[PDB]
């Protein structure tokens, strides 16, 4: 029965293709996202450096106002530091969320490898199982 | 690894908020248009910086520059302020303002090399390894040697690197082309613009086809001058002194005749001759071409800063397989693992071996010394280890050069990140695969330990080997029928022994080298040394048969040296450009980055920027691909330094294609899966925005830099049904003589489809046309141009006035096709238009048969109004369908034979047994058998491409199909029989007049 092993062959074969297409399509989003992780790390690095320049250049001015009892001007300076560190919180929340999708892809990728290897050898048999039936009569398709 | 305008957003809003980080230490959110230039943003920010605190301690805006994080994650310092926000390829919308310290504004403005190239140059700096660093530096020595060459003779040498002559090589005309002339001479119209109205004054001329442009100028001179009356001696002085003060340009495109070639030898003209159209040239002031070609300007960069012999060692080769890292399958469903090894030279030398089937899948350890049975001194230079971590199937594979690029034998411990197995590979080990650690570190990592000996072991050099080579040192005559043979034929052990036996005798039949080389026990020492001695002083061979020796089966440095030496002696700049596709993919097999081939190609790319142009694009095509990403990276960088000003123009186009890539990515994925109507007002409205008009107007065409893409027609630009979302684009030809050649440059841009097969097939097609032409058959193909610019991104040349047979045949009637072509070629032009069809058809028939172009159809074939048919959209290539079934399966007969035979035999009721059909049928016989005698060139061209991940060409058995299509063991007549029998074979791609396949009755 070729009609019997053609049903196995086409099922294992054409699932390997849905499986191999999810392999290399996932694999791209893996390295894609990971290099976005890298860009996040340089953005959080630069935003910390801007944050460290306020606390430098602010020292002498912020004191000068405290002395003169300005308050209204002191509150504008801090309002800007308030934006600054708030936006670096968002970068980090955004980084962490992408950090997991990466880990999640780590898991679900390895599982596509697992089952991709599982399909390989059992397909290797089914193909040369069909050799047994080379015994006009091309119609059992 | 990225795409579009911002991380995750394919396309910026019409206006976005961008966080500007000032140096006064404060954040200035600023409202911007996506179009806006950096010069205008800075300016606008700095007005708004006054309304924030600490506004006084900021400096003037022109004492500052922007910096941000690019989508490939790195601090880009935006020195060029032309640029627009959308083109900045930012990660997040924010900008740091800094003082532009870290000078060489000029040198730091070669983060355009990093854009055009595909990988940022910073990455190469921050790379360990000596070979990579050694390469970048030493390769600059090839670049000086280029720039110096192209600059000695400064006016002319320059205008020859840009704008080299497009010459067909061999002046000698085929006599069937020559007769089309008339008295061995040809008519030619020479145009000239004049001061006021751009007044196009013409001057027509009959002149000897074989004369050089210099002379054509002089004939022009006579015509214009000698209307007015003057002496013979005067004309002859006027030529003398002004003959060479002019040059000749083809009308319509930047392709000049700057060289003393026979006018027929220029491709433009010989094309005009056989095609039977009249060449229109433009006479230009020599001075005005030269004046508008800049300075060469090459300056070099930052990167310019106790051992034994191998033969002393007296032991077998052994290798400790230590332990893996991890491997991804579940314990229960199959749980036995073993590392299969084997040393190689292309095809196996040492009788290889496995390792103990110990299968701790939990913790793959072995710690066993695998002892191979080869003596360490016998090891050839190209010796290399291959391996894989297999299962009770391959799983993960890898390869290792047993010698450094320094000639040092590897010693001691080292890890090797393994590759995954290709789709259609089942064969355990993989030796035709690339050699090195997987750059992807998140992969199976297997550890090794080689032996360390007393001190560092090195492979001997030439002179010492030649000492050992000298120390060691009819019906046989008609076994040169060994070298009249296809290269994938195989040879028996007697045939190997015979070849080897009579090797000294061999030097006078230089053709046989690839078979002699194949008959050397590489696992010898003595034999290889005698061989190294022969190949040193072997007599040179034809470019084509020598470039076999650069394929994956000849991995020895000595061998390949000889191949390249052949190449630089023969192999014209014509035929180099022809086979360029093949030579770039064959680098993939060269062990070390700095090899004589990479040198030769780079010099040629910098000697001739027409080669350079494709040499660049062909390399950038494979830049997504990590196998060669490193190798092609460093090479492509070195092209980009030495190319002079073409880097302005490569940039212009790489930015253009990127805009298209990302635009079509919106139409595919993004919320753009609906009507033609919605996508065409979106696309056409998007294309009107400034950033866009500038990226895709005024630049050169990647298919051919000769034609300038001018303005978009835009009203002519549209999208195909197909869910690839391919674009049909129309540009103006902004030439003054636009209207003489092409006024429409139309191009098909395409995502999704791997254009690489089309790109190869269309190359093969052209070669067949040349073989047939030079043989005196006039089977006219149409090998339209088509370049793959990347990963399933491509460009396709649009043939004007063509139609698909479908459009043309839409009750239905088989005559329909013919009774239309008749209508388009009325009365006097009829017998001529059917000749074209019949020849066209015959060629494409025999061509597609040989290559086994995938199941063909109604919209696969096209026909121009004049009657020339041509095939498009080849895709799935040489058989290949056979992989889906695994059998010599029946397929749909070529149903169109009916429509075609009616056009071939004119409106004939009966057409199978006509005077006309014999004439066609003959042509197909002639053309088929013609290719047979040039068979090997094809087998070689395909085998050079094994490297590329083309799914149809991932083994040698794939190529072997061309042996089956040709006659393999068969002799001319036998082969003509096989052909006809396979052509008249119904349910096997052919035709009968049963007219009832399908059902049978
Ligand atoms: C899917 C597809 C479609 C076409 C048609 C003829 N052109 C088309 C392309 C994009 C939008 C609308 C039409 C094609 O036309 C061409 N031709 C265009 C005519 O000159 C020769 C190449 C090649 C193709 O590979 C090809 C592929
Ligand atoms: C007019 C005409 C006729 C044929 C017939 C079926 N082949 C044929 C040609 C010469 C002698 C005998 C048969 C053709 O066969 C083909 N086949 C040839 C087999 O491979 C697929 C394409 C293509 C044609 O365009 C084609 C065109």
């Amino acid at each position: 029965k070729l009609h019997e092993y053609n049903t196995q062959f086409q099922e294992k074969s054409r699932e390997y293709d849905r499986l191999y297409e999810e392999y290399t399509r996932t694999s791209q989003e893996i390295q894609m996202k990971r290099t976005a992780i890298e860009a996040f790390n340089e953005t959080i690095k630069i935003f910390e450096e801007q944050c460290q320049t306020q606390e430098r250049y602010s020292k002498e001015y912020i004191e000068k106002f405290k002395r003169e009892g300005n308050e209204k001007e002191i509150q504008r300076i801090m309002h800007n530091y308030d934006k600054l560190k708030s936006r670096i919180s968002e970068i980090i929340d955004s980084r962490r969320r992408l950090e997991e999708d990466l880990k999640k892809q780590a898991a679900e990728y390895r599982e596509i490898d697992k089952r991709m290897n599982s399909i390989k050898p059992d397909l290797i048999q089914l193909r040369k199982t069909r050799d047994q039936y080379l015994m006009k009569l091309n119609e059992w398709l | 690894p990225s795409s579009g305008e911002l991380w995750g957003i394919h396309l910026m809003p019409p206006r976005i908020l961008v966080e500007c980080l000032l140096p006064n230490g404060m954040i200035v959110t600023l409202e911007c248009l996506r179009e806006a230039t950096l010069v205008t943003i800075k300016h606008e920010l700095f007005r708004e910086a006054r309304k924030y605190p600490l506004h006084q301690l900021l400096q003037d805006e022109t004492s500052y520059i922007f910096v941000s994080v690019t989508q490939e994650a790195e601090r880009e310092e935006f020195f060029d302020e032309t640029r627009r926000l959308c083109d900045l390829r930012l990660f997040q919308p924010f900008l740091k303002v800094i003082e532009p310290v870290g000078n060489r504004e000029e040198k730091i403005l070669n983060r355009e090399i990093g854009f055009v190239i595909g990988m940022p140059v910073c990455e190469f700096d921050m790379v360990k390894d000596p070979e990579v660093q050694d390469f970048r530096r030493n390769i600059l020595n090839v670049c000086k040697e280029a720039v110096d060459l192209r600059d000695l003779n400064s006016p002319h040498s320059r205008a020859m690197y840009v704008y080299p002559p497009n010459v067909e090589s061999s002046p000698e005309l085929p006599k069937h082309i020559y007769n089309k002339l008339d008295k061995g001479q040809i008519i030619v119209v020479i145009w000239v613009i004049v001061s006021p109205n751009n007044d196009k004054q013409k001057y027509t001329l009959k002149i000897n086809h074989d004369c050089v442009p210099e002379q054509v100028i002089a004939e022009a001179i006579r015509k214009k001058t000698r209307s007015m009356l003057l002496s013979s001696e005067q004309l002859k002085l006027c030529v003398l002194e002004y003959q060479g003060k002019y040059i000749l340009k083809v009308c319509g495109c930047d392709e000049y005749f700057l060289e003393k070639y026979p006018l027929s030898q220029y491709k433009y003209i010989r094309s005009c001759i056989m095609l039977g159209r009249m060449p229109n040239l433009m006479l230009m002031a020599k001075e005005s071409l030269y004046s508008q070609l800049p300075i060469d300007s090459f300056t070099m960069p930052s990167y310019s800063r106790s051992t034994k012999s191998l033969w002393v060692i007296n032991s077998a080769l052994r290798i400790k397989i230590l332990c893996a890292t991890y491997v991804n399958v579940n314990i229960r469903d199959i749980d036995k693992i073993y590392v299969r090894t084997g040393i190689y030279h292309g095809g196996e030398p040492l009788c290889d071996n496995v390792n103990t089937q110990r299968v701790p899948c939990s913790n793959p350890r072995w710690n066993e010394w695998l002892n191979y049975d080869i003596y360490i001194p016998d090891l050839p230079r190209a010796a290399r280890l291959c391996l894989s971590i297999c299962s009770v199937c391959p799983l993960a594979w890898g390869n290792i050069n047993l010698f450094d690029y320094t000639d040092t034998l590897v010693s001691g411990k080292m890890a090797l990140n393994l590759w995954p197995v290709p789709h259609g590979l089942e064969d355990l080990l993989n030796p035709i695969g690339v050699t090195g650690s997987n750059p992807n570190k998140e992969t199976p990592c297997l550890e090794l330990e080689f032996d360390w000996f007393s001190s560092v072991v090195k492979f001997p050099d030439m002179s010492v080997i030649e000492e050992h080579a000298n120390w060691s040192v009819n019906d046989k005559e008609q076994l040169r029928a060994l070298c009249t043979r296809d290269p994938l034929s195989e040879i028996t052990e007697q045939e190997k022994d015979f070849l080897w036996s009579h090797r000294h005798y061999c030097v006078t039949i230089p053709e046989i080298l690839p078979k002699l080389l194949l008959s050397v026990k590489w696992n010898s020492r003595d034999e290889v040394a005698q061989m190294y001695c022969l190949v040193k002083d072997w007599p040179p061979i034809k470019p084509e048969q020598a470039m076999e020796l650069l394929d994956c089966n000849y991995p020895d440095p000595m061998v390949r040296s000889f191949a390249v030496r052949c190449l630089e002696k023969y192999l014209t700049d014509d035929k180099l450009s022809q086979y360029l596709i093949q030579l770039v993919q064959v680098l993939k097999y060269e062990q070390y980055l700095d090899n004589l081939l990479v040198r030769f190609l780079l010099k040629k790319a910098l000697t001739n920027q027409r080669i350079g142009h494709f040499f660049f694009w062909h390399l950038k095509s494979e830049m997504h691909n990590k196998t060669v990403s490193q190798r092609f990276g460093l090479l492509l960088e070195s092209y980009c330094r030495a190319c002079g000003m073409y880097l302005k123009h490569l940039n212009r186009q790489v930015e253009a294609m990127e805009k298209l890539i990302n635009l079509t990515d919106i139409l595919k994925q993004e919320k753009k899966d609906e009507t033609q109507k919605v996508q065409m007002k979106f696309l056409v409205e998007q294309m009107r925005q400034p950033d866009f008009m500038d990226a895709l107007q005024g630049f050169l065409s990647p298919l051919n830099p000769a034609h300038q893409l001018g303005n978009l027609r835009l009203e002519e630009c549209r999208i195909m049904s197909s869910a690839k979302r391919p674009l049909w684009l129309n540009w103006e030809n902004p030439d003054i003589m636009s209207e003489l050649l092409f006024q429409n440059n139309e191009i098909i841009f395409k995502n999704g489809d791997d254009l690489r097969q089309d790109m190869l097939t269309l190359q093969i097609i052209r070669i067949m046309e040349n073989i047939w032409q030079n043989q005196g058959l006039d089977l006219r193909m149409l090998p339209y141009g088509c370049l793959s610019i990347g990963d399933c991104v491509g460009l396709i040349e649009v043939v004007r006035n063509s139609h698909t047979i479908m459009q043309i045949q839409c009750q239905f009637n088989s005559h329909t096709l013919h009774q239309w072509l008749k209508d388009k070629n009325k009365g006097e032009i009829y017998d001529a238009a059917i000749d074209l069809f019949t020849r066209s058809c015959a060629g494409y028939c025999v061509a597609t048969f040989i290559l086994g172009i995938g199941d063909r159809h109604n919209s696969n074939i096209m026909v121009k109004d004049d009657g020339q048919l041509f095939h498009i959209d080849f895709g799935h290539f040489l058989d290949h369908k056979k992989k889906k079934f695994g059998y010599k399966r029946e397929r749909v007969p070529f149903v169109l034979t009916q429509d075609f035979l009616i056009v071939i035999s004119k409106g004939a009721q009966e057409y199978t047994k006509t005077r006309e059909f014999e004439r066609f049928q003959e042509m197909c016989y002639k053309a088929y058998l013609a290719i047979r005698q040039h068979a090997n060139l094809f087998i070689n061209l395909f085998s050079m491409m094994l490297g590329s991940g083309m799914p149809e060409l991932q083994s040698f058995d794939d190529i072997a199909y061309i042996r089956k299509t040709l006659a393999l063991d068969k002799t001319e007549q036998e082969a003509l029989e096989y052909f006809t029998k396979q052509m008249n074979d119904a349910h096997h791609g052919g035709w009968t007049t049963k007219m009832d396949w399908i059902f049978h009755t």
